[PDB]
């Protein structure tokens, strides 16, 4: 019963997707000021 | 649990290489100094912890490698959401 079933849905890959769009902003905006 | 031949073969120095692995996909970098930097080092630990959820779900060295490789082409989706559509 049940493979193994992983913990976090809809806020478990998703969470850093709105992060990662306001790191990459911040890493060119550092290197040409 | 039994022992494959991935758990013999990863070391102290792949799981390095597996988050620069991880952070050349999601920001390629322009300069060396760039991995010293604040921002830069927020993601570097969602990529160090990630490594250890493959340790425990995969079996096999193929399995591993595939499961930090999967979230390096998904995250590729999501910045080219911003790119043709812009949201």
């Amino acid at each position: 019963g049940s493979p193994g079933y992983p913990n976090g849905l809809l806020s478990g890959d998703e969470d850093f997707s709105s992060i990662a769009d306001m790191d990459f902003s911040a890493l060119l905006s550092q290197i040409s000021s | 649990g039994v022992r494959k031949g991935w758990h013999e073969h990863v070391t102290q120095d792949l799981r390095s290489h597996l988050v620069h692995k991880l952070v050349q996909a999601i920001f390629p970098t322009p300069d060396p100094a760039a991995l010293k930097d604040r921002r830069m080092e927020n993601l570097v630990a969602y990529a160090k912890k990630v490594e250890g959820d493959m340790y425990e779900s995969a079996n096999s060295r193929d399995e591993y490698y595939h499961l930090l490789a999967e979230k390096i082409y998904k995250i590729q989706k999501e910045l080219e959401e911003k790119r043709r559509s812009r949201l």
